[PDB]
């Protein structure tokens, strides 16, 4: 996933670390991406 | 050898403790207690005043124990007790 970035738009607090929430959320993120992929296919088959 | 001398020598000494008792204290407690404040204020731009309260409470903790050592050693080194 190439990155998008923008200059700008209370900062959050993470626990118990940032990169390890990325990390564990990526793949989540991904798996949610495929999700809405086949449910869009499903909607075309149709 | 004036015995108000060994007196006084050591009222002197005994303030001077005082002193640096209280002053290592409120030093101490007063930047973790700021600590507290500027981490809090940092994380949330809009947390002064009640912030503000309970820092309020603590420096006002601190400050109270300093200014007691301070009183106790001004009676030690201006009414030295025992003095004669």
């Amino acid at each position: 996933m190439e990155v998008e970035y923008v200059g700008e738009v209370t900062l959050y607090s993470f626990e118990p670390d940032p990169e390890t929430l990325f990390d564990a959320l990526l793949p989540r993120y991904i798996a949610t991406r495929v999700y809405a992929a086949l449910l869009e296919a499903a909607a075309s088959e149709s | 050898l004036d015995p108000n001398a060994i007196i006084t020598a050591g009222a002197l000494i005994g303030g001077g403790l005082i002193m640096g008792g209280g002053a290592i204290g409120a030093g101490i407690g007063d930047g973790i207690a700021g600590n507290a404040l500027i981490s809090g204020i940092a994380r949330q731009p809009e947390a002064q005043g009640r912030l503000f309260t309970p820092f309020f409470i603590t420096v006002g903790l601190v400050e109270a124990a300093y200014f007691i050592n301070l009183a106790f050693m001004a009676l030690f080194v201006f009414a030295t007790p025992g003095l004669q």
